[PDB]
């Protein structure tokens, strides 16, 4: 079923004269190099967008509502206006708090919210990232709190004992006071694996109303959008529909920068890599070079035999793309064993250097992920055949103008 | 024509071929390198010019290098300014560290007290908003607050707050407290960082932390990004060394990870141009056969025949590193200069650039070095042959 | 039958002039601060504790609020006597009632006075008492759970009594007043 | 990454 | 009874930096069915008539018109698809190719001029029989021997029943057993369709077994 | 008068990963004034010949010694040093430099020995000009023909010649005409100071005419 111009081409390349074995090897991995790590840097740039759906925007609400500091005297009405707002899907009331979690010469800073704990699954997944299973009777009367992993190891603290935080002392008289530690015990620990393990902490909304010695009032009202990239034009929408124009955001203002800075990455390393193939794609325009002049006397038969000068460009141009067809089919196998199995590998290397790699203290997370795509792995083929396609037409337009007369026919 | 016999037998090998592909084919090695170093300047610019704006920000202000004693405070009459002759360093004034909780009359929050002299000059006093530096009296007890601290506690022109020192503190026997002094703001200040968020202004001369001494002197440093060759030279006795590797140790360390990684991704490109000049001179042997064969004939020892193709391997990595370090210092020069159709940012203000001199020397011999050594492999197979196996 | 010892002959106390030291000590078992001064101790309500050289800590009590003034910092603020803790050692000298009846097992082995409780709520695990002859305390150090222990030895023994005039607050020309009291 | 930004909007 | 038809066909060839003309009015034309036996020697013009009659160059002198069209005349394109159909080149220098087996190599013009494949089978298979490669049909001709790589450069010319081939000795690279049979199945295809060939020999030993005599003394065949 | 102290030869070439024995007794002692010319079948030994008593490779088995020094027992960095002072060696396949000129190859051996920087355009301009080659000063072999190709070759040869001149084959590639016009200029210098030239031919009318006929029929160096 091969046509001449592809199944007569693989008995030339049967050549020996010397060292000219290890011109294959040089080439093939010369090659096979810049695929290998396209491979396994696109499938590494897919696993952080995977793991930025379920441990940023699965745990952290879109709707961001600062009102004026009257507490909120129509938070019912408000939460059944922006519920029936097409794009919202359900709503929450929360009260912000700023705390201090402190057990003894050690001070943290900490971000106290106060959230249902019969409410809050319905709209976001909290206890979908919780360590213990200590999840349930977060009620009124036990006084407890749940905090993150970045303040477990800092404040050298367990799962059981006393624990002295601040809270805010709520006077309508501009004067001071004094403070107050209030004693919790912790009943439980999560873990996010990024920055929300050290700033993050929840308690029922039941407690928060005895602390700021107030009744059935709210500070502050969260919902859930669909829609999650249009977080300018719905914000606006559920904002008028309540009260006045109040102190309102949304999370592009302050989670932007996690989506973005990958999609750069896509820009940056793509024109990066193909100038690895094209500078890759220079041994074979050395190696057709040399093909044509070895084999100059097998063109002076193709001449005399009647073979149009179309024919003898065709010859060089498939006769370059079977070279590199065998080092790119050579990168694309060796890039699907590193991409699926990336997490007993990157793990390898950082028991022998001591500091391992992608703290989760100011970045991401902690871990490298990888999710392997089957249609990245289809741009990167035709990629490496067009950039092997130029390549090998400029040789293969200097064989059709050879003088078949100056050479002994 | 030239004296020298090493490179007489090479000049020719350059351009022999009359068309313009025959020459063009022949300088490939070239073209590959000089890809490689402008890929590793001009990529390498942009990230020293975000680095340069986290330098002059975080470490402009938040002094790094402060010299506490072995107590933590240390007297200025038996240590003083003349006597802490490091080098590095270009001033030295009087400053206090300690890490303090704020109490105000709406909410709580935390901070770093800092007590600057009032005489003194400091970077954070023009960016001070209607505030001035001698307002700071002793025995007033004022506070300078910053523009995020006083956001989120609600504290305007004109509030009492409430600071207390958790760490030193006198242990009553009347219930274990800290040590809290009510102070009263003065103005706050802009700076559009992330310093305004804890950082206060107080008076040098208060006893809110401990007894009448200081805690170090604040050391001015000329790169504090090399603060660990600083740490490890002669210090002098009663005296410690507290770089910003306490708080920010592992943020400016992120950005030494991310500059390796992307220098290790661009230098898989000058990997691949030496992997062309083994497949350059890997075919010239072959076809050469019946001039290398016909130089040993002449009276020519095998080691001088070998410097004939070690300098065909390293001629295009010493016109090709020196060609990519000026095309690499003009595009980042000349990036947002000459016209901004080169990709615009998502806010586009003052994109800045940074070439360093000391980075363009250490880039250009590398590439100078990876193309050395992939030359001896070639050069050995047609030095160590034999002229009566050669092809006649 | 031995809880009558600390009820009979500290009824006939009313107050003494003496001096007093403090020595704290971290589990490693070396001093970190010190502490001197004198102090004087009435029975209802009312105590009264300098320190001079070491620390500036002033302090009184005029039956409801409680004082604290730091010439160190220059403040002066005003608390009340059950916003703070109440199982401190210090307070169970001068009360002498049913709040030192809830479990209080107590016993003799000398001048050794040290108890302990089964079920508490507070941080404190024991504390010694040492008694005289004549009705007065000599030691009433303490220990914390963080491994923070303290002793607090007296000298200069006096038995008399004194007026409350100089239990007033009286604060310094030109220092801060703070109102704590909610 | 390495580019902070931390323009917020009310 | 004229295939092609010359006239003054002089050429010219560099021999160092020195264009010296090596042929001089050859007008001379072949015969149909009269096998030329053209005596020319190694240096003289010998080699030039070979790749000239093909169209391998350019005279620059004149036009040689086979069936109507010139072929100096007349483009690359439209000179390729009558050297397979009706003309044959054999040569001595064993112009051949060692990569491929000796089906194939007789097959050659028959996969450049996209014929049937039905028809190259069978094709590939009758022609051995006329030279002799009835043991070697799928050998390499780098491994066949001196006399065995000359039999399949006939087979190779002859292929769609040519009117003229351009043989270059084919005689001399072999033994005299060889050497009749050769001219004995190349002359059988005179009988049968009537065509002819060219043959250059350097000696006037194989110049009697020809029918016609034309020497070449200048060019003038 | 002894100037190559050869002894018997037992060169085993490994052809095809074999050690057989083709070269065996092979001995001769050539002076001044006389030219021995050893003919042969193509195959037979005398086209490997020239690479064995010509310095580049030794056969372990025969050491000839020319200036006093065994070759056999030598190091490498001691033998490039009688290979270009008096020693010349002649090809027949146009083994040339295509990227230099026709002045700039038969000053190749001027290059490498290192001599006076003022005296290559004296000495090798009038060794390429008494062979014929006038006109073609700055030529490239490339555009040459078959016939002044070889004469370069030739003249690249005799630029420092006191003895041990070794020859392959100078005709064939081109006439015998003015083949016999170079042997003429080569066999002048015989008269003036003193040397010889060993040349390597296969045809009877190349050999017998000059000083002697010798003859080498596998190993049997006499006996023609
Ligand atoms: C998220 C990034 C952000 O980095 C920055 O600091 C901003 C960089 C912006 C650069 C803009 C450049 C614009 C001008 C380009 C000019 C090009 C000219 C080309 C020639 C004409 O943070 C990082 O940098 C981290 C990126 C990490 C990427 C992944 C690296 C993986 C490395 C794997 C190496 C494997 C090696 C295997 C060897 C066998
Ligand atoms: C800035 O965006 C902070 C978030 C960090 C995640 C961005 C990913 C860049 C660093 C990871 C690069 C390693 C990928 C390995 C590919 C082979």
């Amino acid at each position: 079923p091969l046509s001449l111009l592809i199944g007569l081409r693989f008995s030339r390349g049967r050549r020996r004269g010397g060292m000219v074995s290890l011109i294959s090897v040089i080439s093939t991995i010369g090659i096979a190099l810049g695929v290998a790590v396209l491979i396994v840097g696109l499938s590494a740039m897919n696993g952080f967008e995977r793991e930025l759906n379920n441990r940023i925007l699965a745990v952290v609400p879109h709707g961001e509502i600062e009102a004026v500091d009257q507490p909120w005297t129509n938070w019912q009405e408000a939460l059944d206006h922006v519920q029936k707002v097409p794009g919202i899907a359900a709503a929450a009331p929360y009260i912000n708090f700023t705390g201090l979690v402190e057990s003894g010469a050690n001070l943290r800073a900490i971000q106290v919210k106060g959230v249902n704990p019969q409410q809050e699954q319905r709209l976001s997944a909290l206890p979908s990232f919780v360590q213990g299973d200590a999840w349930r009777n977060f009620k009124a009367g036990e006084q407890q709190i749940i905090i993150g992993k970045g303040v477990a190891d800092a404040l050298k603290v367990k799962q059981g004992d006393w624990v002295s935080i601040m809270i805010p002392n709520s006077n309508p008289e501009h004067k001071l006071m004094q403070p107050k530690r209030v004693r919790l015990h912790v009943a439980g620990i999560l873990q996010l694996s990024g920055q929300l393990d050290h700033s993050f902490a929840m308690i029922p909304l039941a407690d928060a109303q005895q602390y700021l010695d107030m009744g059935s009032s709210v500070s502050g009202i969260a919902l859930k959008m669909t829609d999650v990239f249009n977080a300018n034009k719905l914000v606006r929408d559920a904002g008028e529909v309540t009260n006045s124009y109040v102190y309102i955001k949304s999370w592009i203002g302050t989670y932007g920068y996690m989506y973005r800075d990958i999609q750069m990455i896509r820009a940056i390393m793509y024109l990066a890599m193909v100038l690895v193939i094209g500078v890759a794609c220079f041994n074979i325009v050395s190696t057709l070079v040399m093909a044509v002049k070895d084999k100059s006397g097998d063109i002076a038969v193709l001449r005399t035999l009647g073979a149009k000068d179309g024919l003898i460009r065709a010859i060089f141009v498939w006769y370059g793309l079977l070279a590199g067809l065998f080092g790119s089919l050579c990168g694309v196998i060796i890039g699907v064993v590193v991409s699926l199995q990336l997490t007993p590998i990157i793990e390898w290397i950082e028991k022998l250097i001591g500091h391992q790699f992608l703290s989760s203290d100011i970045y991401f997370i902690d871990f490298l992920p990888s999710e392997l795509h089957w249609l990245d792995v289809f741009y990167v083929l035709v990629t490496a055949l067009l950039l092997s396609l130029l390549a090998s037409w400029y040789p293969a337009r200097r064989a059709s103008n050879i003088d078949p007369a100056r050479v002994l026919s | 024509y030239q004296p020298v016999a090493l490179f007489i037998g090479l000049r020719y090998m350059r351009g022999r071929a009359a068309d313009r592909f025959g020459r063009f084919v022949s300088w490939l090695s070239t073209i590959g390198i000089t890809l490689g170093v402008m890929a590793l300047v001009t990529v390498l610019s942009v990230m020293n010019g975000f680095e340069r704006e986290l330098q002059n920000n975080i470490l402009g202000l938040m002094p790094q290098a402060i010299l506490s004693s072995e107590h933590g405070s240390l007297n200025p009459q038996q240590l003083p300014e003349t006597a802490v002759k490091l080098d590095g360093v270009n001033r030295v004034a009087p400053i206090t560290t300690g890490d303090v909780v704020l109490q105000s009359a709406r909410s709580v929050a935390v901070g770093v007290m800092l007590g600057i002299d009032p005489a003194q000059k400091d970077p954070l006093t023009p960016y001070l908003v209607n505030v001035k530096q001698t307002d700071l009296e002793p025995g007033k007890y004022n506070v300078i607050l910053g523009e995020q601290l006083a956001s989120q506690l609600g504290v305007n022109r004109g509030d009492q707050i409430r600071v207390m020192v958790p760490s030193a503190s006198q242990f009553t026997p009347m219930g274990r407290i800290p040590s809290q002094r009510l102070f009263n703001v003065i103005g706050t200040f802009a700076a559009n960082s992330e310093v305004d968020g804890y950082e206060m202004l107080v008076n040098i001369e208060d006893a809110s932390r401990l007894m009448g001494n200081i805690t170090g002197w604040r050391l001015w440093l000329d790169e504090p990004l090399k603060v660990d060759s600083l740490s490890q030279q002669k210090l002098p006795e009663g005296s410690k060394w507290q770089d910003w590797r306490d708080r920010k140790g592992e943020l400016f360390q992120a950005v030494r990870m991310e500059k390796n990684m992307m220098g290790l991704l661009l230098s898989l490109i000058v990997a691949v141009a030496a992997f062309n000049i083994i497949t350059s001179l890997g075919l010239m042997v072959m076809e050469k056969q019946g001039e290398v064969a016909i130089l040993q004939t002449q009276g020519l020892t095998p080691r001088q025949i070998m410097m004939v193709f070690m300098v065909q391997g390293a001629s295009a990595g010493i016109i090709g590193a020196i060609l990519g370090a000026a095309l690499g210092a003009l595009l980042a020069s000349q990036l947002n200069n000459l016209m901004p159709i080169i990709g615009v940012l998502l806010d586009g203000a003052a994109l800045p650039v940074a070439i360093e001199p000391l980075q363009v020397i250490v880039i250009a011999l590398v590439a100078m070095a990876i193309a050395l050594l992939s030359t001896l492999y070639p050069s050995w197979r047609a030095a160590a042959t034999q002229p009566a196996e050669a092809l006649r | 039958d031995a809880a009558s010892d600390l009820k009979s002959r500290l009824d006939k106390v009313s107050s003494f002039h003496a001096s007093f030291t403090q020595k704290v000590t971290d589990g490693s078992g070396a001093a970190v601060q010190e502490g001197q001064g004198d102090l004087w101790v009435k029975r209802p309500n009312l105590f009264n504790w300098h320190m001079t050289q070491p620390d500036e800590s002033i302090l009184v009590s005029d039956g409801k609020t409680l004082w604290f003034y730091n010439p160190f910092v220059e403040q002066a603020t005003a608390t009340w006597l059950k916003d703070a803790t109440g199982n401190t050692p210090f307070m169970l000298i001068a009360r002498n009632q049913s709040s030192d009846w809830q479990q209080y097992n107590i016993k003799q082995n000398g001048d050794d006075f040290v108890l302990t409780p089964k079920a508490s709520n507070g941080n404190l695990k024991q504390f010694t008492i040492n008694v005289g002859r004549d009705g007065t305390i000599h030691q009433f150090s303490a220990v914390e759970q963080d491994d923070q222990r303290s002793s607090y030895q007296l000298k200069s023994q006096q038995n008399g009594a004194v007026d409350a005039a100089k239990f007033t607050f009286t604060p310094p020309q030109g220092v801060t007043v703070d109102d704590q009291r909610k | 990454c390495s580019s902070n930004a931390k323009i917020d909007q009310l | 009874k004229i295939l092609l038809q010359c006239d003054n066909l002089c050429k010219r060839y560099q021999e160092g930096s020195v264009q010296t003309d090596v042929l001089h009015n050859v007008s001379f034309s072949v015969g149909e069915g009269e096998m030329m036996a053209i005596v020319g020697s190694s240096g003289s013009g010998k080699s030039t008539l070979l790749h000239l009659l093909g169209g391998l160059d350019t005279p620059t002198s004149g036009d040689v018109i086979f069936n109507g069209q010139p072929m100096s005349k007349l483009s690359s394109a439209a000179k390729a698809e009558l050297r397979n159909q009706k003309l044959g080149f054999i040569y001595q220098f064993h112009h051949l190719l060692p990569d491929f087996t000796a089906l194939e190599n007789v097959a050659m013009p028959l996969l450049i001029g996209k014929k049937k494949p039905a028809e190259i089978n069978s094709r590939a298979l009758e022609m051995l029989k006329a030279v002799g490669l009835d043991h070697r049909a799928n050998h390499r001709p780098s491994e066949l021997s001196g006399g065995e790589r000359q039999r399949v450069a006939i087979a190779r010319a002859l292929v769609n029943n040519p009117r003229l081939v351009l043989a270059d000795e084919p005689t001399g690279n072999l033994d005299a057993r060889n050497a009749d049979s050769i001219f004995q199945l190349l002359g059988e295809l005179n009988r049968l369709q009537g065509t002819a060939f060219l043959v250059v020999t350097h000696d006037l030993q194989l110049a009697k077994r020809m029918s016609r005599q034309l020497e070449m003394r200048d060019g003038r065949l």
